[PDB]
């Protein structure tokens, strides 16, 4: 019985890599498209675009965001749906007895999956190219949770006498939590990855004052507008946010395939 | 014990030759791409910090 | 710096041909003789039979 | 999707040979074996012959 | 497991053959054109910016 | 009798090798997996790896560290499992007359 | 979504019904006997536009 | 127009020696295999006559 069980268990294993093969090929592709938007995300935010420059761009986002959705809704594994998020916490049998089963867990890649984005803190008080850090008001404060709800306070003291811009490459500098950016307007925008940083983030401090930020909207690759220079920064960071829960879930399959690989090792001996 | 119903020696090659067998593929996908890390099992580690150095 | 970042994501993603096609020779070696005493290991049983019926 | 889709279809339905050449080799001694014992069979009556004398 | 129904190294050789052969008509055209953006599937907006400068 | 006690040690002690294979084989397994782990951890080590990067490490350690806990719980000689510690201090009788057995301990 | 889109996402949502569109850009939806039997009662807002027939 | 259309009847008509030489590889060691079989199979039923005749 443990030897045709054993052989029965590898086959059973055999499935899982297989499985778990197909699903992260298709994350492989997920992965291309999310880049290519991303540097067409770039391309955008070049003031140099107009505004038909911005909606020729956006015409080629919005296809890879359909492509992105089509990869997801329809990978299957001769029928069973692997990306669509239908799939989920199924076991793999791979031993010659009942209850040795190893759980695999297969993340919705949808362009909308609440991961696949984060939230979108936008500024009320727009800066003109004459604005400056004013001395005393130089200091802005980022009181989030992480991920773990480790919580976490960031403070940011910006250099005296530097335009919003320099204000928000400052920010990216001093931290990797948070992502900002400049709008059109100047009003600063400021990204929160959901896999960095979770629950809402609080912007305390004078500098705060003065940028006036206001609530955060959920923000998803689906939900992306490279159509204004403020839409093509915020775009950046959503992709970024993507491509890592796009890796974070192969790398787990990644460890999945050479733990099934192992057993099987294990298993033949 | 000259046995018939069981030859464990030919289990024994056969086990190595399937590892033999997926050594050369390995190998060879990396030839024909080019790339050490053509998926997350090859070195996960890499996969994020090679994509993201892209 | 894009040059320095490149050859960087070379280091960590490239293939180096040499090692990897030796290791690819040694592979196919090592594939033909298992395939050869997988061979002589199939002969075993017939002993038995000239052992006697 | 098709190359991993193939590659799956070939662990559930195609012939290893180094299994299935073995279980031949295998077969086809078992089966000399037995007819050779069979043949011993048929000639155990013949004993009998010998006890009438 | 030396099967003969199947080839998965020769399918994935292709994969990258054909990626190869593409890559290689793509950047034979750009030279001969003298153009980097021959097609619209290029710099799209490209596409858009250069006719209108031009 | 010496004789059909001999024939019988015979046997007991093959099954003895027979245990000794199964477990020394499995622990072939565990010392690939440990290998392993040392070498991702070298690779977290390195500076230039960054947090996210020590995060995917870790998930490729967490699950080779299950992978030991399953092949500790799972490998068995017929139901009769081996090296997870349920199994330790059983006497092989190698000898045709009684009180003629080697002691075998499999640890955890 | 588009229409197509519907269908796609309806085909990756269920196994029981494969949703389709013909060239009028009206959906089909299909049901196996040997998977569905007697009828498929479709309703909601959707289905309100759509406007099922028989 | 020409050129494209040339590109798109390539796709439908001409030969993909990648995949043709490997579909014919694959061909020949099958039918290589299969005659082997069919050797075996010729000489199984003189069993009878070499055993029990």
């Amino acid at each position: 019985v443990q030897s045709r069980g054993l052989d029965v268990a590898v086959r059973n294993a055999n499935d899982g890599i297989s499985i778990a093969q197909t699903a992260e090929g298709a994350m492989n592709e997920t992965t291309n498209i999310l880049q290519r938007m991303r540097d067409l995300s770039l391309q955008s935010a070049n003031g140099s675009n107009s505004k038909s420059e911005r909606v020729a761009i956006q015409e080629e986002i919005t296809a890879l965001n359909d492509e992105l959705n089509r990869i997801a809704e329809t990978t299957s594994f001769g029928g069973n749906k692997l990306l669509n998020g239908t799939f989920s916490t199924k076991s793999f049998q791979i031993g010659a007895d009942n209850g040795e089963a190893v759980m695999l867990t297969l993340k919705d890649m949808r362009s909308d999956n609440r991961m696949m984005g984060g939230t979108s803190y936008v500024a009320a008080e727009g800066k003109d190219k004459d604005w400056k850090v004013q001395a005393g008001a130089n200091d802005i404060t980022f009181t989030l949770k992480d991920i773990d709800g480790n919580d976490q306070t960031i403070t940011v003291n910006a250099k005296e006498g530097d335009d919003i811009e320099e204000v928000a490459t400052y920010i990216n500098g001093q931290t990797d939590m948070v992502k900002a950016s400049v709008n059109e307007k100047g009003q600063l925008q400021i990204f929160a990855g959901n896999n960095k940083v979770t629950g809402d983030v609080a912007f305390s401090g004078g500098l705060a004052g003065a940028l006036n930020m206001q609530a955060g909207t959920a923000e998803t690759v689906d939900t992306i507008d490279v159509t204004s220079v403020g839409g093509a920064q915020q775009s950046v960071a959503v992709i970024d946010s993507a491509l890592k829960y796009v890796d974070s879930h192969r790398a787990e399959l990644g460890a999945f395939q050479n733990r099934f690989n192992h057993a099987i090792s294990n298993l033949d001996n | 014990a000259v046995n018939v119903n069981t030859n464990v020696a030919a289990m024994t090659a056969q086990r190595y030759l399937t590892g033999a067998t997926n050594a050369q593929q390995t190998s060879m996908e990396r030839l024909s791409s080019g790339f050490k890390i053509n998926s997350a099992k090859d070195d996960a580690a890499g996969l994020q910090i090679s994509n993201r150095l892209n | 710096i894009n040059e320095n970042v490149n050859a960087s994501k070379s280091r960590i993603k490239d293939t180096d041909f040499a090692k990897e096609t030796t290791a690819l020779t040694k592979s196919q070696i090592l594939s033909q003789a298992s395939s050869s005493v997988l061979a002589q290991a199939k002969q075993a049983p017939n002993a038995a039979l000239s052992l006697l019926g």
